[PDB]
């Protein structure tokens, strides 16, 4: 498990299907990125959105 | 301060899909996720522990009312 990354198995459970963002994205673009997450780019708010692809939502890129 | 209380928890949810999700939204030190040793049934709650207040209240702000597990929708709330 890591911050950034969804599996298959708790998509279904979450119903967030590959290439979605996750239902927190608009509080995150209204209160800020994890607090503990420095480095961590979100796809639409920090990162390209284009790399919202499959499984991948973000990653820690420092 | 930095335990949340996590509810409406589907009894199917296991504490490692509760890790991989809040750990989307800050680092997780521990969960407490109480369970009946009789029937072996989780109970529909949790605590989860980050590493300090900040984090645990930036979780609180941003998990409320925000994700539907098994279609219910979980509560996050300062404990």
């Amino acid at each position: 498990s890591r911050p950034g990354r969804i599996s298959q198995e708790l998509r279904a459970i979450m119903n967030l299907p590959e290439g979605q963002l996750p239902p927190w994205c608009m509080k995150m673009k209204d209160i800020g990125l994890p607090t503990g997450y420095p480095d961590l780019k979100i796809a639409g708010l920090n990162w390209d959105i284009t790399n919202l692809k499959g499984d991948v939502y973000g990653k820690i890129i420092p | 301060g930095n335990t949340v209380y996590v509810g409406n928890i589907d009894p199917r949810i296991t504490k490692e899909q509760l890790y991989e999700l809040f750990i989307q939204i800050n680092p997780v030190l521990r969960i407490k996720y109480p369970k009946d040793k009789v029937l072996q049934a989780y109970q529909g709650y949790a605590f989860i522990e980050f590493y300090n207040q900040g984090d645990a209240q930036y979780a609180i702000k941003i998990m409320n009312n925000t994700v539907r597990l098994y279609d219910r929708l979980i509560k996050v709330r300062q404990v």
